RNA sequence: UUGACCUCAAAUCAGGUAGGAGUACCCGCUGAACUUAAGCAUAUCAAUAAGCGGAGGAAAAGAAACCAACCGGGAUUGC
RNA sequence: AUAUUGGCGAGAGACCGAUAGCGAACAAGUACAGUGAUGGAAAGAUGAAAAGAACUUUGAAAAGAGAGUGAAAAAGUACGUGAAAUUGUUGAAAGGGAAGGGCAUUUGAUCAGACA
RNA sequence: GUCGAAUUUGGGUAUAGGGGCGAAAGACUAAUCGAACCAUCUAGUAGCUGGUUCCUGCCGAAGUUUCCCUCGGAUAGCAG
RNA sequence: CGUGGAGGUCAGUGACGAAGCCUAGACCGUAAGGUCGGGUCGAACGGCCUCUAGUGCAGAUCUUGGUGGUAGUAGCAAAUAUUCAAAUGAGAACUUUGAAGACUGAAGUGGGGAAAGGUUCCACGUCAACAGCAGUUGGACGUGGGUUAGUCGAUCCUAAGAGAUGGGGAAGCUCCGUUUCAAAGGCCUGAUGCAGGCCACCAUCGAAAGGGAAUCCGGUUAAGAUUCCGGAACCUGG
RNA sequence: GAAGACAUGUCAGGUGGGGAGUUU
RNA sequence: AAACUUUCAACAACGGAUCUCUUGGUUCUCGCAUCGAUGAAGAACGCAGCGAAAUGCGAUACGUAAUGUGAAUUGCAGAAUUCCGUGAAUCAUCGAAUCUUUGAACGCACAUUGCGCCCCUUGGUAUUCCAGGGGGCAUGCCUGUUUGAGCGUCAUUU
């Protein structure tokens, strides 16, 4: 039967945690991630998908290096040390 | 009236501006005035708060009182004097939450950076 | 007859900053004023006339002056460029 | 409380690396503590001076490589400006002044004058 | 905003005789789920008729008309009859119009100026602002528009010597040159006959 | 027999560069339909939506195998 | 000189003001749903200071009654102000298979005003 | 009904939308299939159903004349 | 007539109480509505001339939220069945112990496993939330503990199949190809610089049920064992 | 080894419900 | 007459509706151009004395190094000792460091913390086996250095 009997046999898996994002979406039959692209080199992205775009783009995360860059060219990119007055 | 394009009238950005200062910042924002007397030797009117200074209450239901500053509260924005305290229905005893700017320093500790920052705001203490 | 059966909408442009360009316009044109302090802030043009005989009765400000012009003047068009003259050899 | 770095860097390497031990030996002791107190917020300052040794050592480090280094063209890449990509890519001072012998002759023959329009 | 009210995937279920066929938002399990969007009438939905930023701001007014304006704006301050209705304490001033010599744009510190509008008569004028003034009433506090007063006495000078100055803090009073005398300045609320203090040098180069 | 010239290889050779993200603006390629013409294929939608490649604070264009037929205009771009 | 719904730092609006305004005034692209591309919410306010009810009593406790802080507890962590739909206690009135409404008066309740 | 086989089945692999598969029923294709789902064109298209929000005063209609793939539009009249 | 805002004005009202709400209390206007009395309430709001619009709701099986009658009503009736005594607890049919009566009847309601779930596993305390009654009990809540490998699996090899590389198309995202039209590797070992010599083919992934190098017994925890302790062997690289 | 100026990018003629748009 | 249905007034019940504010949202304007193999954005996992989430950080981990102010942080504990001070801050500034794995991801792979190679150092008496530590091995292309192949080919010869 289409109905509930159907549901028992949900017990295998076909997508699994990707190496790049990690969200559950790297299909293991064709060994590539339908959310960030993985293996492929370029991020998976669309213009289409405006929602989508918003949920990985640069600033939602941790930002390591970016966030710095501003304050080091308001200091244009000096080097060495303070003179201590 | 506002003349330079630097500084803003905006209510919201200097609500979130003194709400969000940082306690650097708060410093100078906790700053208390100095009595007529100290006004003449000292030759200055206002000077940040100190933990260590003595200030007198001049507003409020405690005014009258003085005493030694206990700690002074940056983060609830008050400042804590010994002897300003009020006993809970069990006995014990919290300070009040008083404002530097309600109540009028009556001594100074002159520390070192102290009495370089009365020299350099036009003191008179030497 | 209008022509809007296109998405025109999404190329409205409206001039908001027409005070805003003016006032930048006045900036810019005193400081360079302020790095062209010794100069006039402009290169002097030449008397012309004008084609299409609707206008050819008024006379017109050329881009520059032409090299045989400049050689009757009592210069060269070198020196004339870096005198303040403009110089149009076409 | 705390290892203070100004002091740290009038010590030698080996006192430097005896201090880093004996820091490491000091913050074992402590966490063995920590389980058994209820509380042990000493185990913040040694932690911290364990940190303030290693810099130390680092600089220290780092400053002699580059007395290893000085004055040598192609030296380690992390001691090179870490400005940015496109400007350590962008044309130097002197190559952007590059300018061929005819122009040079054209600004030096006719450079641009200062002229006023007054009389 | 435009975008506002159309970040949904919301699709209509048809004609089903079970609610209505507002397009209701599509997945399930977060509440707003089967919700109506993209109604005017909706819950979140873009508002009928979404304000445009081209929507004619500015009014084209002809140069006459405007300089028609003024100077029925300048006729009105000299009649004295406006001035008192419209609401200035020009009750005890010696004559309408006023005319101060030249000296008052000579002053350079705030307190002279004061006291010679108070001198010249113009004291009532004076003490009526910072006696006006009032929080102002609905959510204008919230756009900067908190307080509200009354407008002062209005000086017109021939130089700007540092008068200008002098009176710009003093609350409601206002300066401005004859050859660039405001409308607005003049007739506040499109009410004719404002207070004005007029100097010698400038009551002469109004010819 | 020895040394050269040309091409083509190997180098975890010494010194370098390229991928990618972002992409509101720009430079190109590619590229529909709904709708409209109260039906519809020419046509409109549109040289747009989506997709692809390429950089910067602007990009492109730029000093005419141009416009004019004038008593000639005189890089390009924008209103 | 020209464009700029992205980034950075600022000045303003006859703009909106918790069903409004960006989906997000809050640990919002978070909770949550879908294998999946994606969809995608609800939720601001005590008081100035918690000064958040020590203490006595009933109850196993939750909690209640006393006592206490507070200007207010008609502000008690279900907390600014506290509407209607619906419900309980007290006072009034009517009710034989509907109620509600209009003109008209009796009875019960209630109510404003002025007096050489 | 069948139950020693064209048997039933676990895991993996391959077949992905005008396509796949189908001992073939338009049957299956993640409870959706005579063309699955997700986001954009898209607030698509109606000669159609429904709705269209405060008060008072005055005035105040119409179903017939022509044309249109016409049995919803232009047009005279009524009337302001 | 009324509402969100703006210019003017009333030197307006207001913590000796602004706004809002309630108020079979009253007054004004034919009405939209305006005013006052009292309670609550706590900080802004009010008359008039103009300007401005996201400005007036009983319907659209209108959107969000909340609440009634039906109603203390249908129902909580598959799987044969519970009863007595003692203990904890305030409270016991459902918690614990003793006794009796029954069921799964080895193709079991048992002992293990893969996928799946992931701390539900065990210890102490708790019944505000759930176990459509109840609960001292619980796969519930709060605080802790527990998973020990050379010998069991992954790891190694390979099938379907997937899949780069030199190349061949495609404007391009990328499609074809697995030895195809490649100069495609280091191995024996001697004076390791340099000498002699064999092979012809050239990534990688792909099964916890395919093959595989190897451990058996006894004892042990509140929860682990062929893994932990005692005893006794085996396989590989040296 | 076979084959060979033949097979093998652009227009034009034929067939083409195998497939797409529209009308009835 | 009670019970029960309904209206009004007071109080009390779901409810948060009306009113008042908002570190909030939207539009305009102004000034600048600053991501990345010298390893971008993102993602997985951890770090506070007591922390789940947010933010920051990366085994030097709600931070390390340097400079400015000068007396704290705060919910509790603790330490304060540095209080006329080369010195406390969940402070600011920020030019020096660290920066786990993954990710253009770069030794080969990856539903495996899986499987290899080179150099230096250390131990087991070991250049060969094992292990501890440090530095290296991804593809396209440019300049130069080195080693090679091609009766493509020149002179030089025996």
């Amino acid at each position: 039967g289409k109905g509930t009997p159907s549901f028992g046999k949900r017990h295998n898996k076909s997508h699994t945690l990707c190496n790049r994002c990690g969200r559950r979406s790297f299909h293991v039959q064709k060994k590539t991630c339908s959310s960030c692209g993985y293996p492929a080199a370029k991020t998976r992205s669309y213009n289409w998908g405006a929602k989508a775009k918003r949920r990985h783009t640069t600033g939602t995360g941790r930002m390591r290096y970016l966030k710095h860059v501003s304050r080091r060219f308001k200091n244009g990119f000096q080097t060495g040390s303070a003179s201590k007055a | 009236a506002k003349q330079s394009l630097d500084v803003s009238s905006d209510r919201r950005k200097a609500r979130k501006a003194y709400f969000t200062a940082p306690s650097s910042q708060r410093r100078v924002l906790l700053s208390a005035p100095l009595s007529k007397e100290l006004r003449a030797q000292y030759g200055i009117k206002a000077l940040p708060i100190r933990r260590d200074d003595e200030v007198l209450v001049v507003r409020g239901s405690k005014k009258g009182q003085e005493g030694k500053i206990s700690s002074v509260y940056r983060l609830k924005f008050a400042v804590q004097v010994d002897k300003v305290t009020k006993e809970k229905v069990n006995g014990a005893s919290v300070p009040i939450n008083l404002h530097p700017s309600k109540l009028v320093i009556t001594k100074l500790h002159l520390d070192k950076d102290r009495k370089a920052l009365i020299q350099r705001k036009g003191g008179k203490l030497e | 007859k209008n022509h809007f059966r296109k998405h025109w909408q999404e190329r409205v442009k409206v001039h908001f900053d027409q005070a805003g360009k003016k006032v930048s316009r006045r900036n810019a044109r005193a400081t360079r004023a302020a790095k062209i302090a010794p100069r006039p802030l402009d290169l002097l043009r030449p008397v012309v006339r004008a084609p299409t005989v609707k206008y050819n009765r008024k006379v017109r400000a050329g881009r520059g002056f032409t090299l045989a012009e400049v050689k009757a003047a009592g210069l060269t068009a070198a020196y004339a460029r870096t005198i303040g003259i403009a110089v149009d050899h076409r | 409380a705390g290892v203070k770095a100004y002091e740290l860097r009038t010590k030698s390497k080996e006192q430097l690396a005896s201090q880093l031990v004996d820091l490491k030996k000091e913050l074992a002791e402590l966490k063995v503590q920590k389980l058994s107190r209820p509380s042990l917020p000493k185990i913040k300052t040694v932690r911290k001076s364990i940190a303030c040794v290693l810099t130390v050592i680092n600089e220290q480090q780092r400053e002699a490589v580059r007395q290893l280094y000085k004055g040598k063209k192609y030296q380690p890449k992390d001691l090179r400006a870490k400005k940015t990509r496109a400007l350590r890519r962008a044309l130097t001072k002197f190559e952007a002044s590059q300018v061929t012998e005819k122009q040079r002759k054209k600004q030096i023959a006719f450079p641009q004058r200062k002229y006023a329009i007054k009389a | 905003s435009e975008k506002a009210g159309h970040q949904t995937s919301a699709e209509s279920w048809g004609t089903g005789r079970a609610v209505a066929r507002i397009p209701r938002v599509g997945g399930g399990g977060t509440g707003r789920s089967g919700q109506g969007a993209f109604g005017n009438m909706c819950r979140g939905g873009r508002m009928f008729a979404p304000t445009k930023t081209w929507r004619k701001w500015n009014v084209k007014v002809n140069h006459n008309e405007k300089r028609y304006a003024t100077a029925s704006a300048i006729a009105a301050t000299a009649v004295a009859s406006l001035v008192l209705a419209r609401g200035h304490r020009v009750e005890k001033i010696p004559e309408i119009p006023l005319v101060v010599s030249t000296d008052l744009e000579s002053i350079q510190k705030t307190k002279e100026a004061v006291a010679a509008l108070k001198a010249v008569g113009a004291h009532s004028d004076l003490l009526k602002v910072l006696k006006s003034k009032k929080l102002r009433a609905g959510k204008g506090k919230y756009r900067n528009r908190r307080w509200t007063q009354r407008r002062g006495p209005l000086v017109v000078y021939a130089e700007d010597n540092g008068i200008v100055k002098a009176l710009r803090n003093v609350p409601g009073v206002e300066t401005a040159n004859v050859a660039s005398l405001n409308l607005l300045q003049l007739a506040p609320g499109a009410h004719l006959g404002r207070f004005v203090i007029w100097t010698e040098a400038a009551f002469t180069k109004l010819d």
